[PDB]
């Protein structure tokens, strides 16, 4: 089979600037090479075909490149609603083989998360089950730390957190980090804090609530 | 227009069996050939097979081949002026032979024999899969040319194929109340919490789809039970929580689950 191997696996870059990912065959494919479009839940667009041709309706600031085993796609005045994977396919031979995709984010200014915290419903602590969770809202960059503190004992290892795709608009971030745990723990402690650390913030913000406060 | 809709995905237990479908229509459906392709997490796109259903011949990738199976609708129409014989058409008033194979096939113009057609509308392709393992947990496109020599340009939605042990899990929805400080005349937010379901996957939308400013609906994170849990938030003007309703609308399809959830500032 004709493997692709795609480089980077991963790029960041600003609005207006010019961006290259490169794809190379195992094999010469003779330019028959296609790069495509996709972002998360939708299904992929053609961008180029024959290694340089421009399908319908794609901007001219995406260009092909390449011969042999090694093919370029160029992203020129890098626009907000360009955040999404690109990969490349092969379509000179069976089977058709596809690149492992490059994922393109947004450099943008620093933008501080503005920071909520959630007890848990009462109708959930019926479960025998408590769900703390705080959200990040609207930050960039990505990097950003959550500690959560249960009358000032630091959790570990009870939470896991996500995050959304990059805006296609204003190239933020938003983080939800979820805290377990038994309603018989959350009931002998009185207060829930979330730490947050992060680049646009000058110290750590802590958002708190006691047990049982309206 | 084109279009590729698929449907069939869900749940399978290892070494069990499903069959997917890609209805296709917009098109005359033996002009082009259906492709299925598939795309576990993190692993990129895997191409799978085509079939061609002017001939109803398939072709596999070799990792394929012994599993899965590509097929299309059986034809079973005739043009007007013709009438259905054993496996062909017949010209009505005509009664001549006809060479086998070679002449039953194609439908030249308007011959003495002409091939079986399908009729427009909706026609199928399937992907059969049996003896399934946790690797083949991905989502499964069917897709399609633009034009003979030129890439795939039609894509169905996708179907998720869940190969697991774990049992089909309704989640429960619970509120993620607005702070009683949040900041008079400024910014508020609330949410709601989908919390243990599986399989994948659930959607979420607020106020039946009204309300999208200002929405973010996290990834789902896989617990440690197995279960999933996600939850989707929205910031909104603080002084319209006393007014404004706000309804999440949550949909497990996979276990029959719809929930509309209000969410509200809690009482005392
Ligand atoms: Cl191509
Ligand atoms: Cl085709
Ligand atoms: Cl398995
Ligand atoms: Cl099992
Ligand atoms: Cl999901």
């Amino acid at each position: 089979d004709i493997q692709m191997t795609q480089s980077p696996s991963s790029l960041s870059a600003s609005v207006g600037d010019r961006v290259t990912i490169t794809c190379r065959a195992s094999e010469d494919i003779y330019s028959g090479l296609a790069w495509y479009q996709q972002k998360p839940g939708k299904v992929p667009k053609l961008l180029i075909y024959d290694s340089s041709t421009l399908h319908t309706g794609v901007p001219s600031r995406f260009s092909g490149t390449g011969s042999g085993t090694d093919y370029t796609l160029t992203i020129s005045s890098l626009q907000p609603e360009d955040v999404a994977t690109y990969f490349c396919q092969q379509n000179y031979d069976f089977p058709l083989t596809f690149g492992q995709g490059t994922k393109l984010e947004i450099k943008r200014t620093v933008a501080a998360p503005s920071v909520f915290i959630f007890p848990p419903s009462d109708e959930q602590l019926k479960s025998g089950t408590a769900s703390v969770v705080c959200l990040l809202n609207n930050f960039y960059p990505r990097e950003a730390k959550v500690q959560w503190k249960v009358d000032n004992a630091l959790q570990s290892g009870n939470s896991q957190e996500s995050v959304t795709e990059q805006d296609s608009k204003d190239s933020t971030y938003s983080l939800s980090s979820t805290l377990t745990l038994s309603k018989a723990d959350y009931e002998k402690h009185k207060v829930y804090a979330c730490e947050v650390t992060h680049q646009g913030l000058s110290s750590p913000v802590t958002k708190s609530f006691n047990r049982g406060e309206c | 227009e084109v279009q590729l809709v698929e449907s069939g995905g869900g749940l399978v237990k290892p070494g069990g069996s499903l069959r997917l479908s890609c209805a296709a229509s917009g098109y005359t459906f033996t002009d082009n050939y259906i492709h299925w392709v598939r795309q576990a997490p993190g692993k990129g796109l895997e191409w799978i097979g085509y079939i061609n259903p002017s001939s109803a011949y398939a072709h596999y990738n070799e990792k394929f081949k012994t599993r899965f199976t590509i097929s299309v609708d059986k034809a079973g129409t005739c043009p007007d002026g013709y009438t259905r014989t054993n496996y062909y058409c017949r010209r009505d008033g005509c009664g001549s032979w006809c060479n086998g194979a070679e002449r039953q096939q194609p439908c030249i113009r308007g011959p003495c024999c002409c091939d079986l057609t399908y009729r427009t509308g909706k026609n199928s392709a399937y992907l059969q899969m049996n003896s399934l393992r946790a690797e083949d947990t991905a989502v499964y496109y069917c897709t399609r040319r633009y034009y003979s020599a030129m890439p795939f340009a039609y894509w169905g939605q996708g179907t998720l194929v869940t190969v697991s042990s774990a049992s089909t899990k309704g989640p429960s929805v619970f509120p993620l109340a607005p702070s009683s400080k949040s900041t008079s005349g400024g910014t508020a937010a609330l949410g709601c919490l989908v919390k243990d379901y599986f399989p994948e996957p659930v959607t979420v939308s607020w106020n039946s789809g009204a309300l999208t400013s200002g929405v973010h609906t996290f990834p789902a994170v896989l617990q440690s039970s197995g279960l999933y849990s996600l939850s989707s938030v929205v910031t909104v003007p603080s002084s319209s929580l006393g007014t404004q309703t706000y309804i999440c609308n949550v949909n497990h399809k996979p276990s029959n689950t719809k929930v509309d959830k209000k969410v509200e500032p809690k009482s005392c």
